[PDB]
RNA sequence: CACGGACCAAGGAGUCUAACGUCUAUGCGAGUGUUUGGGUGUAAAACCCAUACGCGUAAUGAAAGUGAACGUAGGUUGGGG
RNA sequence: GUCGAAUUUGGGUAUAGGGGCGAAAGACUAAUCGAACCAUCUAGUAGCUGGUUCCUGCCGAAGUUUCCCUCAGGAUAGCAGAAGCUCGUAUCAGUUUUAUGAGGUAAAGCGAAUGAUUAGAGGUUCCGGGGUCGAAAUGACCUUGACCUAUUCUCAAACUUU
RNA sequence: AGAACUGGCGAUGCGGGAUGAACCGAACGUAGAGUUAAGGUGCCGGAAUACACGCUCAUCAGACACCACAAAAGGUGUUAG
RNA sequence: GCCCUGAAAAUGGAUGGCGCUCAAGCGUGUUACCUAUACUCUACCGUCAGGGUUGAUAUGAUGCCCUGACGAGUAGGCAGG
RNA sequence: GUGAUUUCUGCCCAGUGCUCUGAAUGUCAAAGUGAAGAAAUUCAACCAAGCGCGGGUAAACGGCGGGAGUAACUAUGACU
RNA sequence: GAAGACAUUGUCAGGUGGGGAGUUUGGCUGGGGCGGCACAUCUGUUAAACGAUAACGCAGAUGUCCUAAGGGGGGCUCAUGGAGAACAGAAAUCUCCAGUAGAACAAAAGGGUAAAAGCCCCCUUGAUUUUGAUUUUCAGUGUGAAUACAAACCAUGAAAGUGUGGCCUAUCGAUCCUUUAGUCCCUCGGAAUUUGAGGCUAGAGGUGCCAGAAAAGUUACCACAGGGAUAACUGGCUUGUGGCAGUCAAGCGUUCAUAGCGACAUUGCUUUUUGAUUCUUCGAUGUCGGCUCUUCCUAUCAUACCGAAGCAGAAUUCGGUAA
């Protein structure tokens, strides 16, 4: 038997996640050998049992969708029993961990009416979103991710990166977070220009003023996806940041 | 069997679906329990 | 990719016919009016019963969009329309 | 799958034929500015011999 | 050691129509087509016929529209007779 | 197997086809049931099987190109037949010679690239990356990242001068 | 399993390889006479139990290419060097 | 070089068979011979091509006559019956 | 739904269903209202159920895995 | 007696609605199914010295990036080595010498390039308008990409010149629909004006299954038309692997290369088995084992006769003829 482990995305971030984690909770004790592949990998095991262990070791950490096909090796006859080849195709959901994502409108509206233009923010067994603008969360689950797919907006490559020129906290936290009114500088824009941009965004206490962010650009970029052409264009803002660069 | 009833069919006998149906199901969904606000045995 | 909001190129107006000088924009589509043909025509299509009479197009695959820059003469107000290849970002050089 | 197998022979059975040269080939691909005035050479000419 | 056939007789399968393409025969020929109809009849035949209409004589453009001789209807190269 | 009953049975009567009835087998509904029978639409459609009826004469192939939800099929070009038409030995030709071009295969030479070199004496440059966490203020670990000087071995065999 | 060039079979009979779609010869109207190809000439079987020089005796010899199975390693068996 | 061993498979069997041992085996050479629908010559049939003949004889030239070459064939095309 | 009697029927309401005698505008059609226009029309406000939010329910569908630390050494079918 | 302009009923509108209806559920493929994209493309090699040439052959790549990394011009020489200079060393900055490209040219690979196509500096928008011809894939159709001019207008340079994007080879898209730009041109057909709509000429929004349908499963209750074009048992071919025979036999067997066994590698056989194709049967060749019964092979377990041993006898071993 041998599982198949595919994401049909770039930058395996939550690929390279489940590598690192591999070695943490040892589950390559029965592996015969480890094959590269396209834009993932393939386990290959002397037993089925192995595989169904490695899919349920895996569908404990990874938001996956897996089946099962077969090629007969070879039927041996005066018993009716044939023995097997098996192969199982382990997918994961292509969103990664830091990625702009328009989610579908029913399926918005479904996780709580959250607003349509979000984050992702964890991965685990099951994927979690973010509003950046409000403090607000969602969960998908990979059985009704699988049912209507979609894949993100904008990678974790296209990420430019700002100074914080002030952070007004004047907003509403929930646990670990805090809102804000946040006025950031393209740092390919200041020292040229004197314009700046205002965000609520969600990092309200985990960055100072100076200090250098990392986060998406709508305002110059050019996308191509229906569920952005459906969106409102004066509510979709200009800059959405997710992540602080610390220097050290 | 599948034609008989919503619960029928299956290589075991189960329900497979949630068994309380809802108030506004139509005439020939409404084979369970058919507005349960409670289910269950409370205590004995 | 980046463009410089003004750029001297030929202007086919009928009164300069030479390399005026123009100012650029993007092109944004307009609003998609409701007493179009082909929007009367599918409309009185899709009243009755039979459902979804016209397909409805699935399997997307492009990622980007070609840009097209609008390009207006300074002095005779003409508007021309060039277009650049796809790429994912796009802004003017103020 | 691309056999080319028997192509020579259905090739040469009606012959492979040279494509017919003329005498004035067609001054469709030629410089213009050159044609431009080829015209008016051609017409100065039959005037001339016309009237001769 | 593929499929059909035990044998015999009779029946049994590229037809007709509408609109067309190439080629051929015929009639007339910048015209052509009598037969919707009328007259007539030895009576579903044959014979005779007006007006229209079809195609052709002119194209081109989305359309409004415009609409084919500088010249022994042109010059050169071959060309049967 | 059961045999005094959830028993067996006659007659009457009710339920009719996407309907009935079912102590539930998709069972039964006139030898028909995972949707009865009869008539019509109907000579339903089939890129799929089978058949396709006289003689002789002359000429005679293809299983290949391109596109197709295309691979038991079409269109398209090719091969082939028929009708000829303009001419009358021209222009030509699956061929050779002479002159002049293009090639980089055989042969010929050739020596190095790191993984497999049996790696020695080891170097210790400590060069970070990636991922998780991180009111990121400060930063932790999962880690991986370099052998180092000469130089091994008979051809592994890369490549070109001709 | 997949290609390159040519020839062929498919579409093809005839003489030969006992027989065989593809090999050798040679391509076909109906006959007569002559000469040959590829293959053969003890007998079946048309044709030399021809001629000339050698080798081999096998208690499973060997005899028409495709072709219808054969190696490494031995034998003071025999012959030649 | 030849022969032997190495060389084992299942119905009874295959230089085609009988059989062959100074071969009817093997290597090589020289002749003679056998015979295909092939080559050569002749006759006839057909097809194709070229030429002659409306002197005017059966006004017909559809014919008649002279010469040469050629003839395989599935799917298929055409022609004469 | 389970299938006499006896004896039990543990822990989970996150998910999917079902339900509500909970908040109230977040979305929200047709009609109606207002504004611009010559008008066709366009825009805006309001906006019912439903959805979303919040609660209940497992003899409803169903589910019942792991890691670290507790000193000399061990981590308990213990405690964090 | 109750209810009362509310229910009811009629018509539109939103929600719910596998209870029901109609459908669909790509292709290639060492079977199908995963996986992959060999489905639109690019480089080297397969590929066998013009061109053409296949495989789910191999090594990689594309769906991007750039207002400069486009265009013109001017200066200059790169990687690397050696010799020197306070801190300064392997390795910061400066100077000289050698330096045919061993550097760089956005990105795969291949080609190309030295007063450059590289590195700096200056000026710019030829990355423009009009449509034709041509090359590649090719039907000599489309799409994409290039080539050389013509008529304009420009840029750069003292000038000759060069420039119609990127040094060259890839970097992308029809009809219908919507929308923009232009003459402000044509039409709305009884005649007008203004909105509105429809046209013409060039673009954009997209079909990546890339010459371009809008699409989930299951059938062990299944059905039809066919297929040995193709899996199923049997055979045919094949020997990787399964078995046995010889060949050199390191050593072990008490220093006893063979009375026996065991190395590396090596030649080869039989179909009595694992595998590989798909050749025969898909208008059916009844599918495992056992019972029954006959015959054949030898690669001999026993019996017969020999020979050889660390064979005294006894018992064993090994070998020969032998079915
Ligand atoms: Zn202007």
């Amino acid at each position: 038997a041998t599982v198949q482990i595919r994401q049909k995305v770039p930058h395996k971030r939550t690929f390279l996640f489940l590598e690192q984690l591999i070695l943490k909770h040892n589950a390559h004790v029965d592996t015969i050998s480890i094959s590269e592949a396209k834009d993932g990998l393939d386990f290959f095991y002397a037993q089925k049992n192995h595989a169904v262990k490695m899919i349920d070791f895996l569908n404990a950490v990874v938001p996956i969708k897996h089946k099962k096909s077969e090629e007969l090796i070879s039927q041996d006859t005066h018993t009716g029993a044939s023995t097997y080849k098996f192969s199982y195709s382990v997918e994961i959901v292509p969103i990664c961990k830091d990625d702009l994502v328009v989610l579908p409108k029913k399926l918005a509206k479904s996780m709580g009416n959250i607003s349509q233009f979000v984050l992702c923010s964890k991965i685990s067994n099951t994927v979690q979103f973010m509003d950046p603008t409000t403090l607000q969360t969602a969960d998908l689950s990979p059985s009704v991710y699988w049912r209507a797919p979609f894949n993100a907006l904008a990678d974790v490559t296209q990420l430019v990166e700002f100074i914080v020129l002030d952070v007004d906290s004047t907003g509403i936290s929930r646990g670990n977070r805090v809102l804000a009114d946040i006025t950031v500088a393209r740092t390919s824009d200041l020292g040229v220009n004197d314009q700046v941009y205002y965000v609520r965004s969600h990092l309200g206490g985990i960055c100072h003023a100076g200090d250098s962010v990392m986060g998406y650009f709508i305002a110059n970029s050019n996308y191509n996806s229906d569920l952005f052409d459906g969106l409102n264009i004066d509510y979709v803002p200009d800059v959405v940041l997710v992540k602080k660069l610390y220097q050290r | 069997n599948p034609v008989d009833h919503p619960h029928g069919g299956g290589n075991h006998q189960h329900i497979g679906k949630a068994s309380t149906i809802s108030r506004g199901a139509v005439s020939g969904q409404k084979a369970g329990l058919i507005a349960a606000r409670r289910t269950g045995l409370l205590r004995g | 990719v980046n463009v410089p909001k003004t750029r001297k190129t030929y202007c086919k107006g009928k009164t300069c016919r030479k390399h005026t000088q123009h100012k650029v924009t993007q092109y944004k589509a307009g609003k998609a009016s409701l007493f179009a043909q082909g929007k009367r025509r599918y409309d009185r299509k899709q009243s009755g019963f039979g459902g979804q009479t016209k397909p409805v197009f699935h399997k997307k695959a492009k990622t980007t969009k070609k840009v097209v820059l609008r390009l207006e003469c300074v002095k005779c107000k003409t508007r021309a329309q060039l277009t650049l290849k796809r790429c994912k970002h796009f802004e003017l050089g103020g | 799958n691309h056999t080319a197998h028997n192509q020579t022979r259905k090739a040469h059975r009606n012959g492979i034929k040279k494509p017919k040269t003329y005498k004035y080939p067609s001054l469709k691909g030629v410089d213009p500015k050159f044609r431009r005035n080829h015209k008016h050479a051609l017409h100065g000419t039959a005037k001339a011999l016309a009237a001769a």
